[PDB]
């Protein structure tokens, strides 16, 4: 199966997901 | 800081720091990417002196239209990719690109510009909006003075840098949400 | 049977037969479209006659293209959907349409174009080919008479018919791998 | 999450299932 994600959603995760580690 | 110190700082960054299975491999080309403008980012004089709300909002707001920016030099001459639906994503990619490489950009003026890209995007839910902005202006100073120094005579190149923007915010508001995939 | 026979039978069951939110809209309208293909050659004079391998297999080589003329019928005049990868054949089931309209098929040549098109598939990995091509032989004899019957005078009109068939296989071969999508 | 499936894949399907009923 696959994740579909918007280009502008999966920018948020990676800033999101970087600043929290 | 000085006009110098900026131009020096940012193009050292700059110059460091940068079937369905062509979806899958466009698609995990942006986490590195994004990672790499977040590092950028951190080099940027005074931008790890806004809040932490501040920043992250920014990334958020201006990272597409940044690596809009990244794309243009990671482009070609030839150049396909249209079935997966990127195909007026990256073809609007190669128009945009097109018309920044007309400009002929050193790396010193390309960094600065990527910079002011960044800290040049919306500024809906900013803290402290006036801080990104005391910031935009320092690297808008810096960047005239670097295109001024550089080619004297042409003295609406920095007009022309300065036109790109709102064909980035374009680009942004009609490309952002173009899907990616990712297999679960 | 008599020619008679077989385009009635035929044009009866024709008749009677016939963001990523639009991915999705998309990908779940072949379902009951499939369906549709299946019921009707079922009543196609002859073809529950093909054992059940080779009925399987030319539903299988022949139901992509089936729809092709389907679409057809139920395109337009104005007419996007381009950015989900379905651009190209979207866009391919509009100019083959287009080409299929301008011979303005009456609906019992139609349905009996549409039994030929099933039956001239590909017949890679047929128990009983012969079987097949007898059925292929049939159907194009009653369609033969009947497009002259109503059009004496263009003899070539069941030329253009029969041109339509390696069109039909290019676009098959072209675009029956484009991605569905479903939610799981 | 999505399946990501050909159209043609999906025809084999459906006709699979379709004979199997």
């Amino acid at each position: 199966t696959h994740r579909l994600i918007t280009l502008a959603d999966h920018i948020c995760q990676i800033i999101t997901q970087d600043f929290a580690r | 800081p000085t006009v110098e110190d900026v131009i020096s700082q940012v193009a050292r960054a700059h110059r460091e720091i940068f079937v369905q299975e062509i979806w899958e491999d466009f698609s995990m080309s942006f986490t590195p990417a994004v990672r790499e403008v977040v590092e950028f980012a951190k080099h940027i004089p005074g931008f790890r002196d806004l809040s932490q709300h501040d920043q992250v909002t920014l990334l958020k707001a201006g990272t597409f239209e940044v690596l809009m920016v990244r794309f243009a030099s990671l482009f070609n001459v030839k150049d396909e990719l249209g079935a997966m639906g990127m195909g007026d994503l990256l073809s609007a990619m190669f128009d945009f690109s097109e018309k920044l490489n007309s400009l002929a950009l050193t790396e010193e003026e390309l960094g600065l510009f990527t910079a002011v890209v960044l800290v040049s995007a919306d500024r809906s839910g900013m803290e402290n909006s006036a801080s990104v902005e005391q910031l935009q202006e320092t690297l808008l100073r810096a960047l005239r003075a670097l295109v001024l120094k550089n080619r004297p005579l042409e003295t609406s190149r920095f007009t022309k840098l300065l036109l790109k923007l709102p064909d980035l915010r374009t680009l942004n508001n009609m490309h952002s949400e173009k899907l990616l995939s990712f297999r679960v």
